[PDB]
RNA sequence: UGGCGUUCAGCCACCCGAGAUUGAGCAAUAACAGGUCUGUGAUGCCCUUAGAUGUCCGGGGCUGCACGCGCGCUACACUGACUGGCUCAGCGUGUGCCUACCCUACGCCGGCAGGCGCGGGUAACCCGUUGAACCCCAUUCGUGAUGGGGAUCGGGGAUUGCAAUUAUUCCCCAUGAACGAGGAAUUCCCAGUAAGUGCGGGUCAUAAGCUUGCGUUGAUUAAGUCCCUGCCCUUUGUACACACCGCC
């Protein structure tokens, strides 16, 4: 019996982010080049797509937890700010960012905002999303 | 037939008191009743300087006050509750009463 | 104290010793090798990424801070 | 391929600036004063190319290219919250101010602020404490 | 399997310890062995109820110092895991052999005290957590400011401990602590 | 229609590892997902000295699932070594002889106490007028 | 000077200015004659063995 | 249960067991010329009392700076900074008397600070199962102050308010400065303890480099002494008794 809680989760986004870019209809925004995705982070990402990372991360704990993820997306891809004064609180992530993506995620049919808030998930992209996991479990031993 | 009476006080033993009391009075008056459940307790905090001036060791007091809460349900007709929420109340003792 | 002038790519012959006793030694890591080569540790990574597919050098561990190369098969 | 090639330099001559030739791109620019770490890989970036690179492995007919760039922040769609020159007092439009203009610009508005007798600026003359902190400590670096 | 026991892919047994001195005070062993050098602690309420924690688990006790590393267990194991597996594949023998050879070529026997002061002999408790203060330290002045991991400091001062090629700031205050002692003895 | 619902806790600090113990094949989930996939990849043989000091035998027969609320990474990790092995004994126990039991009981004792015996140990309040439980303020003269 | 071993059979008690050394009984395993008295730092029990590089003088009871 | 001791009070060791010293609160006779009239509509005497030392409205200062000391913060880097991903907390508060000032989910507009609409909650009922931090796994990286370090002092955007100039707080201009592990001297500290590390409250329209509490990561050494600075009893000596800061 397989899905994606036997596989390691650190790769699995590393072969979904490959699946969104090979299948490649997410609607990147125009703005992609010139962010910070934080008001803590210094940089701007090293990885060149760094969107279809976050789309895949979102759509697993979108899988994982939750109908309810709008604002609890910033309180889980926030981090350390860096005031020069004392150890900076843990920072709010970007709404941008992740309104955005789930706009473009809401343009392929996986994604379902229904009731009592939030954004979940359709069985439908269930099946793709639980297919590859089998893939990986058995291609990696 | 749905009425909830809420004793919410400081002094455990005779909140305690009346708590026993206007069950086996319900008891022994043969209506059907929940126990007698126990929500947890809150405390307060105060934390002040035990002095005055600004003279001596920096030294601080505290003061606390902890408070209860209990809740009981009942399936029972709604006029002789007025008899049963007066026999035997003690002081201190804020007790709720609600049908709806 | 020194100052160190080390390399960024091999000039001609340093290349021609890396290929010739670097493939024998016991302990082949980035911060041992740049220490008889004069190299810096932005290069060591890259040799033996190269030696990896290459095949001359046998990985062992790969942790982020530390791999470990040993000599090659006996024979 | 790790060994050099030719054409590499080791002292870029560029904006009567020497640039190193051994460090990575992405941290070869910022010896223009005013350009730092984050307009470079911007920069580096709106340009197709690669930041994995030394600075001797780009072309000299490439080189011009980022330069132009750099130059002129606009064309090649920039916004208008990077730039350290934003609504100026003089024209007021937006551009980027480099490793000359910025001293330039930055010794012409404290002369500006200073020939009209303004205690924000009756500061510098003096060479003294302004951004609004209190002294009574903090100095004493000499100072007589 | 009865009873064998990684150390990350180590063995416990074919260790000798050659001194009769430190016999049981230096405990590396059969009943004294874990798969791994980690545990609940407990081991200083009680005076010498310290000499029964294997070596391993006193040596990553002890590797952690100065601020930046107070808390920091579960991530100076793997630097010992490391430093065995560099030390079996630059020497080619058992490692914890060579460390308890480190150890004893390492700890000293007397020390100078004040009564202008006058010399008495250590006791064997004292030379173990003497010797694993001083080679710890001098691991990690050599790892200070320098391009090397404090595993192949550790296991170049393990090396020349058990060779005795002053190359050791664990053997070089060793003859310090001697020779003060010995003008005045 | 067995039954056999075998419920046992554990503690560390904040560490309410609640194991299960059913009848049927010999397999280990925690909060679903199996054991590999758990915390620090450090710490890996801390769910296998329930397993390599007895035996894999042992663990034939007897069906994990574990619950687990409160504590920080580690203590999530002794408070379920101590809870399947008190919920192996209490299987023994209840389910089957009593006899047997003192062998498992003995070899995961002559191992290590933690196994059985929760720690009775927890963090402390701070007092005024320092910056900890212990320590005192800067003390200035003169 | 050879180096030889002894074993304490007896603690005396702690000396010292500030109390941090031990005065121990200790015999020779070679020779079951020798006995000397001495003062020994760090912790220590009765009934082990110690080193001695030099093996001729001796403490001073009080 | 053994060991030790007048076979008295007790000490060490051991088994059995969740524990064989948990942590604070309250606290003596007698006394000090300790501090507070700037907490009081608890108060004696003295000055002023209508050109007011009473009371209100406009400003500006208590934040100024050749030096000196005391409490604290970030640091001086590879056990290490930078991008991803991954996965775990416990104490709390919260819509007001005069009182206008709550915690906030969830939908959109924007780089971000936020805004516009919308709903809940007087609270184990919602905010929230309070996806808290280093630590964890894959990424780039100096012997020179380097991507370490991020300060006096320089261009622009939003919020509280009747008002921010001497810049009220936070993102977006920079100088990218001193600092290569600290002298004589000195403080604190023995087990979930030192130290690292983030959260809550208090103060509060605006608000944490202080403080009061909580959690999490979790050590090295010691089971001893009177040498130093001090205290406690018995004996001793005295020309001191406002008492060695003495008297002469
Ligand atoms: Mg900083
Ligand atoms: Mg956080
Ligand atoms: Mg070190
Ligand atoms: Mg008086
Ligand atoms: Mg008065
Ligand atoms: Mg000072
Ligand atoms: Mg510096
Ligand atoms: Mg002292
Ligand atoms: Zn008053």
């Amino acid at each position: 019996g397989v899905t994606v809680k036997d596989v390691n989760q650190q790769e699995f986004v590393r072969a979904l982010a490959a699946f969104l870019k090979k299948s490649g209809k997410l609607k990147v925004p125009e703005w992609v080049d010139t962010v910070k995705l934080a008001k803590h982070k210094e940089l701007a990402p090293y990885d060149e797509n760094w969107f279809y990372t976050r789309a895949a991360s979102t759509a697993r704990h979108l899988y994982l937890r939750g109908g309810a993820g709008v604002g609890s997306m910033t309180k889980i891809y926030g981090g350390r700010q860096r005031n020069g004064v004392m150890p900076s609180h843990f920072s709010r992530g970007s709404k941008s960012v992740a309104r955005r993506v789930l706009q473009a995620l809401e343009g392929l049919k996986m994604v379902e905002k229904d009731q009592d808030g939030g954004r979940k998930l359709t069985p439908q992209g269930q099946r793709d999303l639980d297919r590859i996991a089998g893939q990986v479990a058995a291609a990696k031993k | 037939h749905r009425i909830r009476i809420t004793l919410t006080s400081r002094n455990v033993k005779s909140l305690e008191k009346v708590c026993a009391d206007l069950i086996r009075g319900a008891k022994e008056k043969n209506l059907k009743v929940k126990g007698p459940v126990r929500m947890p307790t809150k405390t307060l905090r105060i934390t002040t300087r035990k002095t005055p001036c600004g003279e001596g060791s920096k030294t601080w007091d505290r003061f606390q006050m902890r408070i209860h809460k209990r809740l009981i349900d009942l399936h029972s007709p709604s006029e002789i509750v007025k008899q049963i929420t007066s026999i035997s109340i003690e002081p201190g003792v804020e007790v709720e009463v609600t049908i709806a | 104290r020194d100052k160190l002038n080390n390399l960024v790519l091999f000039d001609k012959a340093t290349y021609d010793k890396l290929c010739k006793e670097v493939p024998n030694y016991k302990l082949i890591t980035p911060a041992v090798v740049s220490e008889r080569l004069k190299i810096r540790g932005s290069l060591a990574r890259a040799a033996l990424q190269e030696l990896l597919s290459k095949g001359l050098i046998k990985l062992v561990s790969k942790h982020r801070a530390q791999v470990i190369y040993t000599r090659n098969t006996k024979g | 391929s790790l060994v050099i090639p030719e054409k590499f330099q080791h002292i870029l001559r560029v904006l009567n600036t020497n640039i190193d030739g051994r460090r990575k791109i992405a941290f070869a620019i910022t010896a223009i004063k005013g350009v730092g770490r984050r307009y470079a890989h911007v920069v580096l970036r709106k340009a197709d190319i690669d930041l994995t690179k030394r600075a001797g492995e780009l072309t000299e007919d490439e080189v011009e290219r980022v330069i132009t760039i750099m130059q002129n922040p606009r064309q090649y769609k920039i916004p208008d919250w990077f730039l350290n020159r934003q609504k100026d007092v003089k024209d007021g439009k937006y551009s980027q101010v480099l490793a000359n203009g910025l001293d330039n610009k930055l010794r012409e508005d404290l002369e500006r602020l200073k020939k009209i007798r303004a205690h924000r600026g009756l500061r510098h003359f003096w060479g003294l404490r302004v951004r609004g902190q209190h002294t009574k400590t903090t100095g004493r670096r000499g100072r007589t | 399997t009865p009873d064998i026991k990684l150390f990350g892919k180590w063995s416990t047994d074919d260790v000798q310890i050659n001194d009769i001195s430190l016999q049981d005070y230096i405990a590396v062993k059969e009943k004294y062995a874990k798969y791994l050098p980690h545990s609940a602690g407990r081991y200083a309420a009680k005076r010498f109820r310290k000499a029964q924690c294997p070596i391993v688990e006193r040596l990553t006790n002890s590797m952690m110092m100065h601020g930046r590393n107070n808390g920091k267990k579960l991530m100076t194991v793997r630097i010992v895991k490391h430093a065995f597996e560099i030390i079996h594949l630059l020497t080619g023998e058992n490692p914890l052999q060579v460390l308890v050879n480190a150890i004893i070529n390492s700890g000293p026997r007397e020390d100078s005290t004040r009564i202008r002061r006058q010399a008495v002999d250590v006791s064997p408790l004292r030379r173990v957590n003497q010797a694993i203060w001083l080679l710890c330290t001098g691991a990690r002045e050599a790892a200070f400011r320098n391009i090397k991991t404090i595993a192949e400091c550790l296991a170049d001062e393990l090396i020349n401990a058990a060779k005795g090629s002053s190359n050791s700031y664990a053997i070089k205050k060793k003859d310090e602590l001697e020779r003060v002692a010995k003008s005045n003895r | 229609g067995p039954l056999q619902s075998v419920q046992v806790f554990g503690r560390k600090k904040t560490a309410t590892a609640v194991a299960h113990c059913k009848r049927g094949n010999g397999l280990i989930k925690v909060n679903g997902r199996p054991l590999e996939m758990i915390e620090p990849r450090t710490l890996q043989y801390k769910l296998l000295e329930p397993v390599l000091l007895l035996g894999k035998e042992r663990f034939a027969g007897v069906d994990i699932r574990v619950r687990v609320k409160g504590g920080g990474h580690v203590a999530q990790i002794y408070a379920i070594r101590q809870s399947i092995s008190k919920a192996l004994v209490a299987y023994y126990q209840k389910y089957v002889d009593e006899a047997s039991k003192k062998e498992i009981k003995d070899i995961l004792i002559q191992y290590d106490r933690t196994l059985l015996v929760a720690d009775p140990r927890r963090c402390e309040s701070k007092k005024f007028g320092g910056p900890g439980a212990r320590a005192r303020y800067q003390k200035s003269y003169r | 000077q050879p180096i030889k071993l002894a074993r304490v059979t007896k603690v005396l008690g702690r000396t010292g200015s500030q109390g941090q050394c031990t005065q121990v009984r200790v015999e020779f395993m070679d020779d079951t004659s020798r006995s000397i008295i001495r003062n020994v730092k760090g912790p220590v029990r009765e009934g082990d063995v110690l080193t001695l590089l030099e093996s001729e003088r001796e403490a001073r009871r009080l």
